[PDB]
């Protein structure tokens, strides 16, 4: 696949196994979609958020 | 370069209640989210409850409404609170952050 959507098949994977937090569901929805963009420093500010392993997103 | 110490576990009777904390060095809680996880005799590494850097909060439909996933006051220690415990609620709870996995504490209940 594309560089783009690996990057959130990472995110799927991380959540696979968890429920969504009801208050962040929509933008993390929108994530994993891609009807919201991922950049870098949004991509460390999640895995920060989350407790992912540092450069779990890429 | 994290090392995390999960407390709080013991011997609890059915209904019960326990609260689970999870320190975490370098004051890393204050500022990044964790995962509990928790292994029982039956199955193994079943993700329980997650609390991120916000404050915001998901729990495992096994769990819900009667597990809570909060921090302490300074904001670098976790607690898991669980009340109406069950037989079932019974195995090692592990708290998670960044990769880094504690030693784990186990819960016991009777009944």
């Amino acid at each position: 696949m594309q560089k783009k959507e690996i990057r959130r098949l990472r995110l799927k994977e991380w959540f696979k196994d968890k429920t969504l937090p009801p208050k962040e569901k929509s933008y993390l929805s929108q994530l994993m979609s891609g009807r919201a963009s991922f950049g870098e420093k949004a991509a460390r500010r999640i895995e920060q958020t989350y407790g992912m392993p540092e450069g779990y997103l890429g | 370069q994290v090392q995390l110490v999960e407390s709080g576990g013991g011997l609890v009777q059915s209904g019960g209640s326990l609260r689970l904390s999870c320190a975490a060095s370098g004051s890393i809680f204050r500022t990044t989210g964790m995962n509990w996880y928790r292994q029982t005799p039956e199955k193994q590494r079943e993700w329980v409850a997650l609390i991120t850097s916000h404050g915001t909060t998901s729990y495992a439909a096994s769990v819900e409404g009667r597990f809570t996933i909060s921090r302490d006051s300074a904001g670098t220690t976790v607690y898991l609170q669980m009340n109406s415990l069950k037989p079932e609620d019974a195995g090692v709870y592990y708290c998670t952050t960044r990769g880094y996995w504690g030693q784990g504490t186990q819960v016991t209940v009777s009944s």
